[PDB]
């Protein structure tokens, strides 16, 4: 009651074209970065142009907790690039009440670590997996985010 | 604990209280009238002392020390990473147990961790009935590290092996795991020391730290107690005489090296190790990196004139290529001027990752798929490609190392802009002269004729493709006509829309006529293709119809705002045009005035629509640093977004690290 | 290792393959109706349980864990610093043994070894009475860590100490040294655990790990890496959801401090100890630094919307007098900006500073101070009153630290410069009441009276003085002059000479009559009347007078030179008058033109009296550093070679993350 | 023989009144450091150029041995100054040859020792002691240096 402070997420991963339920549960680490840079692969145009904003832009993130799934890794023991959908819940500083919910998804990612953890300790489980933010021409991608607490 | 034999290489003594049997043996190898009043027996003992206490690098003591120099010299043929000449040497029949101590060594190495412990269990069962317990102790640590190598392997398989690796793997067969789990179930470490013969605890204490995890753990407090102290000096920014915090650290790092590889022991290749190689590594990059910029008071040029700067040679290339990750990769070049360290003897790092990429296309070329060995050398070669821009290649090495990049490495790590952005940066050092052009027509030329189907579809982290691989060539060649797709193009009928539209965003590179053909059954005007015509400036300025479907796009994007408003959504999209119609309108491109219709519908659209009444507590400062350069020095001319800049400038600069903002604000603002 | 425990309270299941009996205590908590199911013997174990735990803190397992908030309270006299209250605790009768072990403690917190010795001996005597084990190891190790306090302090003062002091000041009487030594000739304290019968590790197994070094090693290089897991994120731009990778360095921050504290260990008082606080703390400030400024597009503030934004609390500030160094907190300063976080609980922060001058007071108001205690407390009270520069002082509470500061703390540790730098320190963030004007008041008046003498030299290290005590008073309220302090101080019939040195000292707060009697007894010249006067009262508007004395400067100066270059000697003179006296020039306080007759021969100078001919080859960056700020605006003004400046700050601001190197390129030459 | 790259340092200490000795073979980590920094105030007025500069000048050192000489070590065993003379030599990098030999010598030190070294394991000695540049109230003194490579 002192000073710690915690809360608590909830972190979703989906597959395209079915509705399969492979994956952890309750992110650990949850460490989220938005990153975006620029370099000199322009340097030189046959100038008059408009603009490209190429930006690059990237994103990454990782959880670690295990237990993904049983049943759904049986029938799959025997490329649709995975799609990923987030939950978390925002509080008022004013009242702290349980009034919204937060929404993201991510259509198009890549769970890409190392094949090797290498480490002399047992461990507790928790093989951390780092994720990453795909790209396709057509639209969209990235992130859609949900607002509740319509109150 | 009688003497100390510091990292340097001198020997202080710590507890004697009778004759100094230490300072004599130096006092004997420095005199030489002396040496001969020795027998012959007594000769050969003190000429194999001299020989072991010279190649162990103990030299002199701190009341002779002087100027010394040390070296390294590793001979294990593990580190030079030949794995040709290993697989050479493992076909021949071993003669001594040390032999097959060193084959065993290799195999695990290798990554054929299979019969590695077959291998162990051989030199287990054929050196009880001897005197020299070094072998038998080492043989049990070799043995157990296998052991939960593949314990921890097993788990990360079953884990998210059948995720990352698309098809699930089994290397290991049943029965084998199955053996070795029922003899190493009741297998404990803390006690081999203690309940093995009572002569290897005398006359071997030196090799009591292998026992438990405790002999990292040693490493790692002091080169912690090094990192602090580091820190500070650098925060403080004083002066170190004599030696120094970084060469202590270098040297006992070779050291650690040296001694964990020889040896042949294991041990060199888990995550613990790596994270120790790595500290220490970025430790004295970063250290590098600082002493380039000291200020210099008044005592710099009368001691250290003309800076004797860090020479980073190939012992410093081959460990940064092995262990690092690409992520700490880019976490560290981003504080230091990681171009400017110069690079010695560029041969054998050049025949280093020559070497790479030969074995890679060897390995990849072979339908057996090693996936032991395969886990644990991804990292290293990207690694080793990373770092690689960094030095000048030869022109036959610069053939290799594209011809292997760009054919033979597996999509799964790669993707098309993370190699376009690789090569890239490979080739801001070296020239572009026709080899490598022609290394990367070819696979412009692979990649366009794997798509023809209707199902080939593609993906890249940045959505770069292989328009801008295209822009690169016109960015260095200039005449480039390409035969092959001007041929292709010949072919290419109709009913290719993908293969149509994806070659179309290749058109400087096509042949006139080729171009005049493919002008025909083209995407009229798709709306992402007319953002794409005036990208560089296919069709050159707007047209009334151009602006008539971006004001329907903007149309359909508003209503599409207004039903996520409705149904309370925010969308972030990697084709976000919003931020364009305002730049476009900022520079005159566009007259038209329906513009202002939209305003407030995206804060970079609200900001460069609407200079005049925007919300500039709305101004993300993460926005300034995808414009262009000119796109600076028109926004540097207009009143209305001057007086807020100068001030979101000034607040980043003091409150941020980045050095860009920085530059934008002193090249351009002022 | 059935189960592995998490720092928050958690618990996962770690070797359990069979019914997880933490599972069903959890849910048994949770259910009264289940507690009712339980007699009177198995509800009274219960009980006992849940009181046991609730003091562990055992909250809950992993996969019900909600929002946790566990406390944290040190109960530890010694960790409030109440000494009286530990005086008059000892004084009381013994009563058990724990209680004996407790006073055995609270000894070695005060530091009389001597006698804590003798008593630990005596319970360990005693000890057999009652059948206790944790006793015997606890006394065990308090005696080990006892005897290594003795002979590290008694080794010092034999090799440093004297030196220090002046006085071989032998805390020890040669018997009892005779005695630890006889008593512990051949232990080694490994086997310590190892060799306490059976049924003591079948029991008492988790407190092995104190015997040996690695009590803290484990921790330190868990921390360490912590500290690079934080880094790893730091320049990445993170937002770790949850439970961040800095909460858990806090947490077990405060774990250690309760176990090493509250069990009433000797541990505390090393360095080794002091290396975790220390450590921890400052990337605690780190990331709360990096955490108060940052940028975010949409979702940046939207992942944990809240920060605790390190909220310091009475907890946090023992920590910071108990674990740093005035050099710590000084690169502490110059990375962080303390001065943004927010104090909380600012309350017992008062109690604090209060105990600690009252403590001083009684140390150093009578002729008895012992040494012992002056080992250890001279480092808390130096960190306590150089942190308190931020605390919101209460009236009672300032007047009693700064009376505390300038009349009892030793003047071996600090020089009347350093009491100067102090003093505004504490004033930085507060005002000046009559109260504080009243004492520094009385201070100036009775230290001018303490070092008037013959031989006595005052020597300081920062050159500062009671007559800029005086000037900070005027500089916040000049309407009290003097009373009568001038007076006493001006009672002189000629007398000797340094009086006056510090006569024309004090000159701002000095009568009528007192300046009067100035004037009578010799003029306004002198070598350091300029540093003296042309500080204070005279400075500027006219200085003509000294231009005789400027040019002797001058010629001296110039023989010194020119010796310097026939012989190669070159020299230094720290106190470089030549530069104010090119300042001068600059500044058109000087309009002769011999002064262009001095050319050549001082850097600064060369760069001041001759801009036409002065190379600029020659830069220095340390100038750039200081400045000023009027004149600083005026040579901004300059025409000829205003970009030079303008090009070298640039050069260092772009490779320098110096904030002051932009804050003075940006305010004054843009 | 490849790359360490090591030198040395020559550390001497002597007590006014009289030509007392003390001397350091070696000084193993010699941390130097200079530091000038300024103030917080506004008095301003603007007829007063503030020339300030805030010249000030602190001076930290190290040195460390294991000789402290014994002959009236054991005198004083059963407040005149503590000055230090620092030797030390240079090179010419061009010729590499021994020509040039720097002194250093403070006229005002005081040694600041603290006195909380008191660690948990036994260690190689090595009692690191740590100075202040102090200063007088008449002029000049600390900085003075002697240069050699007359030739």
């Amino acid at each position: 009651m002192k000073t710690v402070i915690q809360d608590t997420a909830d972190v979703y991963f989906k597959r395209k074209s079915d509705g399969k339920l492979v994956f952890t549960a309750e992110a650990q680490t949850a460490s989220f970065s938005q990153a975006i840079s620029e370099e000199k692969l322009r340097g030189g145009i046959g100038n008059k142009p408009l603009y490209i904003l190429k930006s690059e832009k990237e994103i990454n993130l990782t959880v670690k907790n295990a237990f993904f799934d049983l049943e759904w890794l049986a029938m799959t023991q025997g490329s649709e690039r995975y799609e990923v959908e987030y939950r978390t819940i925002a509080y008022n500083p004013d009242t702290e009440e349980v009034y919204s919910d937060i929404y993201i998804q991510f259509p198009n990612v890549s769970p890409s670590g190392e094949f090797e953890m290498s480490l002399e300790n047992g461990n507790a489980l928790a093989p951390e997996i780092k994720f990453e933010a795909l790209a396709d021409t057509d639209t969209d991608e990235m992130a859609v985010v949900i607002e509740a607490s319509r109150d | 604990y009688d003497y100390h034999f510091e990292v340097n290489g001198t020997v202080v003594r710590h507890k004697n209280k009778g004759f100094g049997y230490m300072e004599r043996f130096f006092e004997l190898k420095e005199s030489c009238d002396e040496r001969s009043k020795l027998s012959k027996k007594q000769y050969e003992r003190f000429n194999a002392l001299f020989n072991f206490f010279e190649k162990n690098g103990v030299i002199c003591m701190a009341k002779d020390a002087g100027t010394l120099n040390t070296s390294i010299e590793i001979n294990s043929l593990a580190y030079h990473g030949k794995y040709d000449v290993m697989k050479k040497f493992i076909e021949e029949q071993s003669v001594s147990i040390e032999d097959d101590y060193k084959k065993a060594f290799f195999l695990a190495c290798l990554g054929r961790w299979e019969e590695s412990y077959d291998l162990y269990s051989n030199i287990i069962l054929n050196s009880i009935d001897e005197s020299n317990g070094c072998v038998y102790y080492l043989s049990q640590i070799n043995r157990y590290r296998i052991y939960q190598s593949i314990t921890q392997a097993v788990t990360q398989f079953n884990g998210l092996g059948l995720l990352t690796f698309g098809r699930h793997y089994k290397p290991f067969t049943d029965e084998f795991l199955a053996r070795i789990e029922r003899e190493m179930t009741n297998f404990n470490i803390d006690d081999l020391f203690n309940g093995m013969p009572f002569e290897f605890q005398k006359k071997y204490k030196i090799l009591e730290f292998l026992s438990d995890n405790q002999f990292l753990y040693d490493d790692t407090v002091k080169l912690f107690e090094l990192t602090n102290k580091v820190r500070s000096e650098m925060s403080e920014g004083s002066y170190s005489f004599g030696m120094s915090s970084d060469i202590v650290v270098l040297l006992r790092l070779y050291d650690n090296l040296r001694f964990l590889y020889e040896n042949c022991l294991w041990s060199v290749s888990f995550h613990e190790f790596h994270q120790y190689i790595r500290n220490s590594m970025s430790l004295l990059i970063e250290k590098a990196e600082y002493e380039r910029t000291r200020d210099i008071d008044e005592l710099g040029f009368s001691f250290f004139g003309k800076k004797s700067g860090f020479f980073m040679e190939y012992y410093d290339f081959v460990n940064i290529s092995r262990h690092f990750k690409i992520d700490d990769i880019k976490n560290l070049e981003r504080s230091c001027s990681i171009d400017k360290i110069r690079f010695g003897e560029q041969e054998k790092i050049e025949e280093y990752l020559v070497g790479i990429a030969e074995e890679i296309t060897k390995q990849f070329s072979a339908n057996g798929m090693n996936v032991v060995f395969y886990t644990q050398f991804i990292s290293e070669a990207k690694a080793a490609l990373y770092f690689a821009k960094y030095v000048k290649l030869s022109e036959e090495g610069l053939g290799k190392i594209v011809k292997a990049l760009l054919f033979y490495f597996p999509e799964r790590d790669l993707d098309i802009g993370k190699r376009y952005v690789w090569l890239e940066r490979l080739t801001k050092c070296n020239e572009l002269p026709k080899s490598i052009i022609s290394i990367i027509d070819d696979f412009l030329v692979l990649q366009a004729e794997k798509h023809i189907d209707q199902n080939y579809s593609e993906v890249s982290s940045n959505g770069l493709y292989s328009r801008d691989y295209g822009a690169l060539i016109k960015h260095f060649e200039k005449n480039f006509i390409s035969k092959r797709l001007s041929e292709i193009t010949l072919c290419l009928t109709q009913d290719k829309q993908k293969q149509i539209d994806f070659l179309f965003k290749l058109l400087p590179l096509l042949s006139t006529n080729a171009k005049s053909h493919l002008l025909s059954f083209k995407s009229v005007e798709n709306i992402n293709d007319l953002m794409n015509g005036i990208r560089i400036g296919l069709i050159d300025e707007f047209t009334p119809e151009h602006e008539e479907l971006i004001i329907e796009y903007l149309e359909t994007r508003k209503v599409n705002y207004i039903v996520e408003k409705e149904k309370g959504i925010q969308t972030f999209s990697s084709n976000d045009y919003m931020s364009t119609f305002g730049i476009w309108y900022f520079l005159e491109e566009i007259n038209n005035s329906k513009m202002e219709e939209f305003i407030g519908m995206d804060d970079q659209y609200d900001f460069f629509v609407d200079p005049e009444n925007f919300d500039y507590k709305k101004f993300i400062p993460s926005w300034l640093k995808n414009y262009n350069d000119k796109l600076l020095g028109k926004i540097a001319g207009n009143k209305h977004m001057k007086h807020h800049v100068i001030e979101v400038l000034k607040e980043r600069v003091k409150n941020s690290n980045d050095k860009r903002y920085l530059e934008i604000l002193m090249n351009y603002f002022i």
